[PDB]
């Protein structure tokens, strides 16, 4: 209950693109901040704004505005929409008063890519268990691979008949680079969903591994002879059988 | 809401002789609100370049502020602080004094 | 130096 | 600006993790965060005065003396402890941030029996996935081999309604040669199945 | 002796006219040594004292942004409280701040204090022993049970124990000279024919720092207040300070009449008689 909406949660797009990232927020008056994230560097504060038209900047302004016409609202426009501005960049909030806690919200994934053509969608294939694990172990692994895609905005889910699971998959944090040499490099990412042998033994058992990519929008530009590698959902799936 | 009328005091900085540059102050104090307007007095004219204190407050809550300005007394001229505020229905003038 | 433990009304 | 060491740490499930930061400056307000992978830093604890503050119960943390330093510590550790975490510092109404520290909890595994099982594809040819499975926490998983072979790292999976919890490693390749009896051979595997 | 550092906030607003005015002030003792006044060009926290001056621009960074800071809680308070009091919007209304600490002679903490009005008047204190508060009405009592759920009396006595003491030291040391000295008053008295019948006597005490001082008139050796008049304290605009204290009493008799001065810049008190 932090009353905070980041919106969008993912954008992929190409340098010279302005971004605007919002910030909603329900309760009144509030401090609100813009934040980045990056690997050697933690949060790093943009711009912040202590009322309705009254904001200052962070340590790393250059190259952002920031804009509160209201006090529910806080945008980050990118301005100078550079392939530096790649980061995962967080909105916090903070109750009027001096020195309060910041709470946070869940984040906004950017990529700002100097080149679209790198831009690929995850290829999606489920592996069905070994006979020899079954019989084993009385347990069933189905493994579910997401190949090439470009830039890692996946979101990778299990469903079993209809439903989504947590239970027993476990799925690479880091995905793994098909080309660790390279910089524009496409990535592929695994994971695993262990049922009973029992269950997976049962025919009328349905097993689905989602894959959620984010990429190109609408007004991203696009003149390749290959389908247009937009925000898209890419699946597998398998059924159980009597071995 | 409470309302305090103004005390105010006019005095020179140092003990005042004839023919040497001073400080001449008006001293308000014991009002509330800080809304006030003071001016400074030479043969009955406003005296232009004077400078005022930061606003602050006492104990009771009530304000004070320190107005003045250089100046050079003689016997001839007359010094005086006029002061307005809500609780005053016209304004207040206080002569300087010089035995105060 | 001025405080830091203040909130609104 | 924050320096938070060591950027990241491991722990055995069931042990106690010391965790610190350090500065030139004073601060007056230290704060500790969790952040948890997809989501936002999440507030633990907020410590005011130079003293011993507890609000999760498992949390403690402590302010510094001299206000440059802070420590966390959590108790009886547990596999959902595993995230980000970051100091922050308050002067001049302003909050500084750690550049992270990053824990994973090595699980305890109850009973390892150790094995490689090579997986079809279901609904196409002849593509095929090795999975290194059930393996103990302290079996490491290498990568690298020739560039034509992808080696996942190890993760566990907790299958919660039968209190068991395994270790897995996945590796694929295309046509080669390439055999699960060879393909997690440059990792040091224990006396296990085939 | 005894040292103390202070701050002042006043917020008032203008129904009309933009945005509440704000002047924030701060004391080591009687000496003024920052400001902030929003009307003004800078919108920063600016010197008001020499010794001050050799602070950083990330102390004078800090100062500014804790200083806005308490201005817009002020301004949201101000709203709040046209809201608790039911008042209108067109008319304007005062909120008022101070907060601080005192040290010993030791410059060992001593006592710490955050008090705030609404015009002119107590709306809310921090108690002495900086756990609790007072709430003088119901409106002040729906912003006791907020601060008690922020735990707001927690950071405020670490900053009135810990930080305000420190700085206070600091300042106390830097500002030597004119910080930790005790300018005694200069003494003399007037006399005045109001009738033939009256007379006044008025005791002076001039150049005097700190301004803490005290004027008391005797008779034949006991002390009388129902004929007194006394003056407020005035700043003499160099940094030390002026008093008066006045008597009416029967011409002939003024050898009755004894003024008593105290000051901690007097070794002995003083006696004053018109001879």
């Amino acid at each position: 209950d932090a009353g905070i909406t980041q919106s969008p949660r993912h954008k992929v797009t190409e340098t010279g693109t302005p971004v605007t990232l919002r910030c909603h927020q329900t309760e009144n008056h509030r401090y609100m901040y813009w934040y980045r994230q990056d690997p050697g560097h933690g949060l790093r504060l943009i711009h912040y704004s202590y009322g309705v038209k009254d904001t200052d900047k962070g340590e790393v302004s250059d190259g952002y505005s920031v804009s509160r016409s209201k006090t529910e609202d806080f945008l980050l426009t990118l301005e100078s929409a550079t392939s530096s501005q790649t980061s995962v960049y967080f909105c916090a909030i903070s109750e009027v008063g001096v020195g309060q806690p910041q709470h946070f919200g869940d984040g906004t994934r950017l990529s700002i890519l100097e080149d679209l053509n790198k831009v690929f969608p995850p290829e999606v294939a489920v592996f069905e268990p070994s006979e020899a694990e079954i019989s084993h172990t009385q347990k069933a692994t189905l493994v579910c691979l997401a190949t090439g895609f470009y830039p890692d905005h996946v979101e990778l889910s299990w469903w079993v008949n209809g439903k989504e699971v947590h239970s027993g998959v476990c799925t690479d944090p880091q995905p793994l680079k098909e080309q660790p040499a390279l910089n524009d490099s496409r990535y592929a990412l695994s994971s695993r969903l262990r049922v009973s042998a029992t269950f997976w033994q049962d025919p009328r058992n349905h097993f689905r591994c989602q894959v959620q990519f984010y990429g190109l929008s609408e007004n991203d530009e696009w003149t390749q002879d290959r389908a247009k590698p937009v925000t898209q959902i890419v699946s597998a799936e398998a059924w159980g059988r009597a071995d | 809401m409470i309302q305090r009328t103004p005390k105010i005091q006019v005095y020179s900085r140092h003990p005042a002789e004839n023919g040497k540059s001073n400080f001449l102050n008006c001293y308000v104090s014991g009002f509330h609100p800080s809304d006030i307007e003071v001016d400074l007095l030479k043969n009955g004219e406003r005296i232009e370049k004077v400078e005022h204190s930061d606003l602050s407050f006492s104990k009771d809550w009530s304000f004070y502020l320190l107005y003045y300005t250089e100046f050079t007394p003689t016997e001839k001229d007359e010094y005086a602080c006029r002061v307005n505020h809500v609780t005053l229905s016209q304004p207040k003038i206080v002569k300087w004094d010089r035995d105060m | 130096a001025a405080g830091i433990g203040i909130l609104t009304v | 600006q924050l320096n938070q060491s060591p950027q990241s740490m491991f722990i055995q499930e069931g042990e106690d993790v010391s965790m610190n930061c350090t500065s030139s400056s004073i601060f007056n307000t230290w704060l500790w965060y969790k952040q948890d992978p997809g989501e936002g830093p999440v507030l633990l604890i907020a410590l005011y005065k130079a003293g011993e503050l507890t609000s999760n119960g498992r949390l403690t943390a402590q302010f510094g003396i001299t206000r440059k330093d802070s420590f966390l510590n959590i108790s009886a550790s547990i596999p959902s402890d595993v995230g980000i975490y970051f100091c922050a510092g308050g002067t001049g109404n302003q909050f500084y941030f750690g550049t992270g520290t990053s824990l994973t909890v090595i699980p305890n595994i109850q009973n390892p029996d150790p094995a490689v099982y090579q997986l079809r594809d279901s609904k196409s040819s002849d593509k095929s996935v090795c999975l290194f499975t059930d393996f103990d926490s302290q079996t490491n998983v290498s990568q690298s081999k020739d560039s034509d072979v992808y080696i996942t790292d190890k993760c566990v999976l907790d299958m919660r309604s039968m209190d068991f919890k395994s270790n897995s490693a996945v590796a694929w390749s295309n046509k080669s040669d390439f055999a699960c009896a060879n393909a997690f051979n440059n990792s040091i595997i224990p006396e296990d199945t085939f | 002796g005894s040292h103390s550092m202070r701050y002042f906030f006043t917020s008032v607003s203008r129904p009309g006219r933009g945005e509440p005015r704000f002047i924030a002030v701060g004391y080591v003792d009687d000496t003024q040594f920052v400001r902030f006044d929003s009307d003004a060009a800078s919108q920063r926290m600016e010197p008001r004292a020499p010794w001050i001056e050799q602070e950083g621009p990330e102390y004078w960074d800090g100062e500014t942004r804790k200083v806005k800071a308490h201005s817009q809680t002020h301004r949201v308070d101000l709203g709040t409280l046209r809201g608790y009091y039911n008042q209108s919007e067109a008319g304007s209304h005062t909120v008022q701040r101070m907060y601080g600490c005192d040290v010993g002679s030791d410059w060992r903490f001593l006592r710490g204090y955050h008090q705030y009005a609404y015009d002119g008047k107590d709306y809310i204190a921090l108690k002495e022993d900086l756990r609790s508060w007072t709430a003088a009405d119901m409106a002040a009592q729906t912003t006791k049970h907020k601060w008690e759920a922020a735990h707001v009396a927690e950071q405020l006595r670490a900053y009135l124990e810990g930080t305000c003491v420190e700085w206070l030291r600091r300042y106390l040391e830097n500002g030597k000279e004119t910080l930790q000295r005790t300018d005694a008053p200069k003494t003399h008295m007037t006399h005045h024919a109001v009738s033939d019948h009256e007379a006044t006597l008025r005791c002076w005490a001039l150049s005097f720092y700190p301004a803490e001082i005290t004027l008391t008139w005797q008779r034949d050796g006991e002390d009388q207040t129902q004929d007194t008049e006394l003056v407020e304290t005035r700043p003499a605009g160099d940094g030390t300070f002026q008093k008066w204290a006045a008597v009416v009493v029967p011409s002939g008799q003024e050898q009755r009449y004894t003024c008593h001065v105290q000051h901690e810049g007097l070794p002995k008190p003083l006696t004053l008689r018109w001879e």
